[PDB]
């Protein structure tokens, strides 16, 4: 059973056995069963842990079922798998990404006063090719200062060094004006509604850039994988494999009692049952209850 | 035996969400008697 | 994948059209080893070329690791060129 | 690997039309008695100063000699062979069928 806070975070998600999870429990509480009382306790560190782990049970299901557009032509099937993975965020607890990334750097530097601990306390998320044009440009706007560059913006010394870091994010190819132009607004409600519309041209070009770099990446993994085991001889492949199955078999039967062992055992008969289905009608695929 | 379900045959198989559940249903209790007994 | 490879296999030579005897015995006896040594080896390659089951196990290689990229603590769906673009618009606005 | 197979399969064209040119019998270059020449001086033991039990170990290294080299003289024949026929793969044909597989 579900530990009702899980239940609030399956509402808004739409796997399957997330779902009929809710289904039975809004078939108990059809059933009069009272809504226990959710917890208006668990601090500032044991909710951003609870909110990591039940996002993480909502993420781990959607991401199984978006289908990755490996060897297809065109952007639409990027754009489809970019925003099969935008909707599993919203579903499972996240912002738009740009709302959670730039929340991320606003937390890890939250006692900063110079950007050069700005750019070593963000590190592990901006690219080392980013980070590497961020800290040349930085070393040189020390070189005209001769002290560390603050993390003021008051500070003219740091003007000076975000007028070349705007020539260095122009230079990667994303537009610097149009992304602080954004996130700023404007008064009328007509210059701003033009703003957003160039920055959701640049946006959309970003998301797909980053689906794109990453079913190429799963293309490469698999084309190599693929070339390795083609240049076995096929008695090594059926028992490297058998090897394989079979221990990780006994991996979930060594665990005993597990929730996830007997899910993982539970869901080898469903694969029997899926290749023992198709064998009884080929023409027609698995046999569901209709 | 035959013609499972939809619902049923929906479910992505090998995903893990119970290792995820196995291990905030040991993680997130344990953390709790953490903070109600810490001092530096 | 596996397809763009049996393509190439479709172009190979019929090497069993130079089986007979009167190509045994013209041909010099290590350039005979090579020559059947070479239709073992075709052998070899397509054997393992529509060894189609051995594919469901190699799709699970992948799975794992591209999954555990998406347990990511930030989002799904983020990436490097969304992460760098948003980090001009929390450098180049103030502190 | 498959132009390794032309390459082979080329080469096996030019020894059969190289063969088929002279109008050489098939088993005559594989046979190493051919290449053995009867016509050797055919050394006398009586000349050797054997002793009594040290003919026939002389009669098995004259034999063993001259057998030894009628198969060497069988590889310079191959191995003259091959690079007639190595020089004419070169300039070549290479309209092969290719292997029936299932479309």
């Amino acid at each position: 059973a579900v530990s009702k806070k899980e239940v609030l975070y399956f509402l808004s998600s739409k796997d399957a056995e997330s779902s009929t999870a809710v289904k039975s429990y809004l078939k108990s509480l059809y059933a009069g069963a009272q809504v226990e009382a959710t917890e208006t306790d668990a601090s500032e560190l044991i909710a951003q842990l609870e909110k990591k782990y039940l996002s993480a049970q909502v993420v781990e299901p959607g991401v199984h079922n978006i289908a990755l557009p490996l060897g297809e032509s065109g952007s639409a099937p990027v754009k489809r798998y970019a925003a099969e993975l935008f909707n599993l965020g919203a579903q499972a607890g996240f912002e738009c990404p740009f709302i959670e990334v730039s929340k991320k750097f606003g937390q890890e530097t939250a006692t900063s006063e110079t950007v050069k601990d700005v750019l070593n306390k963000t590190k592990s998320y901006v690219s080392a090719d980013y980070n590497a044009a961020l800290n040349e440009v930085l070393s040189s706007v020390e070189a005209e200062i001769n002290g560390p560059v603050l993390f003021d913006g008051k500070t003219e010394g740091f003007k000076k060094f975000a007028a070349k870091a705007k020539a260095v994010a122009v230079s990667r190819g994303l537009p610097a004006d149009t992304i602080l132009a954004y996130c700023a607004g404007s008064a009328n409600e007509d210059a701003a509604d033009k703003v957003s519309k160039e920055f959701f041209t640049w946006f959309e070009s970003a998301y797909t850039a980053d689906a794109a770099a990453e079913v190429k990446a799963i293309e490469a993994e698999a084309a190599s994988i693929l070339d390795r085991h083609l240049a076995k001889p096929v008695a090594q492949i059926r028992k490297e494999q058998a090897s394989a199955y079979a221990s990780l078999l006994k991996r979930a039967e060594t665990a005993k009692g597990a929730k996830w062992a007997e899910k993982y055992l539970e869901d080898v008969k469903a694969v029997q049952w899926f290749d023992a289905s198709v064998a009884e009608a080929p023409a027609s695929g698995p046999k569901v209850a209709a | 035996a035959d013609a499972k379900a939809l619902d049923e045959l929906r479910k992505p198989k090998f995903s893990s969400k119970y290792l995820i559940q196995h291990v905030s249903q040991k993680l997130i209790p344990a953390v709790k008697e953490w903070e109600k007994s810490y001092q530096p | 994948l596996s397809n763009e490879r049996y393509q190439l296999l479709s172009q190979w030579p019929d090497f069993t059209t130079m089986y007979g005897k009167d190509f045994y015995y013209r041909a010099h006896p290590e350039d005979l080893k090579k020559f059947y040594d070479a239709a073992d080896e075709y052998y070899k390659l397509y054997e393992t070329v529509t060894e189609f089951d051995s594919l469901s196990a190699l799709a699970s290689q992948v799975v794992p690791n591209y999954a555990a990229r998406r347990r990511s603590t930030v989002h799904p769906a983020i990436g490097s060129t969304v992460a760098d673009g948003a980090f001009t618009n929390f450098l180049l606005s103030k502190q | 690997k498959k132009q390794a197979t032309e390459n082979l399969m080329k080469l096996l064209q030019a020894y059969k039309d190289i063969g088929d040119a002279k109008s050489e019998p098939l088993l005559k270059n594989h046979n190493p008695r051919t290449f053995e020449d009867r016509d050797y001086p055919v050394p006398d033991f009586r000349t050797q100063n054997l002793k009594a039990g040290d003919v026939p170990k002389f009669f098995d290294t004259v034999i063993s000699t001259r057998a030894s080299a009628a198969i060497a003289s069988k590889d310079k024949f191959w191995a003259g062979r091959k690079t007639e026929a190595e020089a004419a793969s070169a300039k070549a044909s290479a309209a092969f069928p290719r292997v029936a597989v299932p479309e």
